[PDB]
């Protein structure tokens, strides 16, 4: 199997990331080792094969190295476009003759999430009261959005001043390939009963020491 | 040269997954091809490898309930995976991984969801509470709620509105249904904006034109 | 021969 470290890392634009893989046994021919890049919702993109050969159309600031059971991917002059998950994968084969039998397999590393640190940007926050047709369904969903921000934020919901702890789901987009920023949706789900039994609905997006709130009163929309 | 997985979709626990990998522009049988999968938000995982020499080699976890076979006559390879559980929910890929060869090729992947009928989304417009202070842009959205399985596709103005769209990754609720939102930011003089939501699994398409809130 | 003898 393949042990890939670190599982998460970060670098500033222009920096360097290094990713290591350790195989419990030696790869086939001491050659069969590729590195892949994957962004959300996409097929894996091959970066390197045969340990160190650059795949077609891959930038030269990706470099593969190693031998035997230890392998390294180095990303030089890292860019926001490099924000992705990376995987090593080795091939193994033994035997192949009548009296040996045979066995083959591939082993993917567990992956490395690479966060690229770009220029900090505070979020702008938007809140959307539930549509009138939502309430009729007996379930209400309030959407809060934190747009174009870096670094990460945390979201808090308040209902008439009382922090919420249930019914909240957050979904963050991948890092923007041009400027490294995130976007985030946070949704608060309530029954029509609870929603009609309260007035002020608040989403609070906190980034370090800075917090941005957006609020609405049920009676106004 | 390209490959293509057959359709996935919603499958009952205990059932059988069957996926076909069809090749175009080359002969599958002249290369070793693997099946790889990826559970939601987790890493890539090898299932088995159909070697160019015709022998199938399976990951230990897969050996007892997987079969990989080649159809040279039709230029396909097929994965059969039995006794499915929720743990088998994943994107499934056909791929020549290319650890050492110049040639590497991956299908686009197909989503297989173990959870019994699909559910079409309900779509609600997202509009700011009436109460602006004249800004230069306005941001509207659509909430796509309560569907199964993934995916849905969201466009704005039938695809003519391409900038300023943020469609968030879906989230699976405790009920097992999925939900997501899409927002679009437009200049404040914009005409009405309409979200178009398609759900192939239920064969549905919904259009919602977002109106301004009462004021 | 990339994946076998």
């Amino acid at each position: 199997d393949m042990t890939q470290t670190p599982s998460s890392t970060s670098a500033a634009v222009g920096g360097t990331v290094t990713i290591n893989c350790q195989s419990s046994e030696s790869i086939y021919n001491n050659k069969n080792l590729a590195w892949y890049q994957q962004k959300p919702g996409q097929s894996p993109r091959r970066l390197i094969y045969s340990i160190s050969t650059l795949a077609s159309g891959v930038s030269s600031r990706f470099k593969g190295s190693g031998s035997g059971t230890q392998f390294t991917l180095t990303i030089s002059d890292v860019q926001c476009d490099d924000a992705a998950t990376y995987y090593c994968v080795g091939y193994y084969y033994s035997g192949g003759y009548y009296y040996s039998g045979s066995a083959a397999y591939y082993a993917f590393g567990g992956g490395t999430e690479v966060v690229v640190k770009g220029d900090p940007v505070a979020p702008t926050v938007l809140i959307f009261p539930p549509a009138a047709d939502q309430v009729a369904t007996g379930t209400v969903t309030i959407v809060c959005v934190a747009n174009k921000y870096f670094p990460d934020v945390t979201v808090t919901w308040e209902v008439d001043g009382t922090t919420q702890t249930t019914g909240i789901e957050n979904s963050k987009t991948p890092q923007n390939s041009a400027d490294c920023t995130y976007n985030l949706s946070s949704t608060l789900t309530l029954t029509s009963t609870q929603y009609n039994s309260h007035k002020e609905y608040t989403c609070k997006v906190t980034q370090g020491t800075t917090s941005v709130v957006q609020s609405f009163n049920r009676g106004d929309c | 040269q390209s490959v293509e997985e057959s359709e996935g979709g919603l499958i009952k626990p205990g059932g059988i997954l069957t996926l076909t990998c069809t090749a175009s522009g080359f002969s599958l049988s002249s290369y070793g091809f693997s099946w790889v999968r990826q559970a939601p938000g987790k890493g890539l995982e090898h299932i088995g490898y159909l070697h160019a020499n015709g022998r199938a080699y399976y990951a230990t976890w897969a050996k007892s309930r997987s079969t990989i076979t080649r159809n040279t006559n039709l230029n396909t390879v097929t994965l059969q995976l039995t006794s499915l559980t929720a743990a088998d929910t994943a994107t499934y890929f056909c791929a020549k991984i290319g650890s050492v060869s110049d040639v590497a090729i991956w299908g686009p992947g197909t989503l297989v969801t173990i959870s019994g009928q699909p559910k079409a989304p309900s779509v609600f417009p997202l509009a700011p509470c009436c109460g602006d202070t004249p800004s230069s842009t306005v941001t509207m959205g659509c909430l796509v709620k309560g569907y199964l399985p993934e995916p849905v596709t969201v466009t704005w103005n039938s695809g003519t509105l391409t900038n300023g769209v943020r469609t968030f990754p879906s989230v699976r609720q405790s009920s097992g249904l999925y939900s997501l939102s899409s927002v679009v930011s437009v200049t404040s003089s914009s005409q009405p904006v309409t979200c178009n939501v398609a759900h192939p699994a239920t064969n549905t398409k919904v259009d919602k034109t977002v109106a301004p809130s009462t004021c | 021969a990339g994946x076998a003898g």
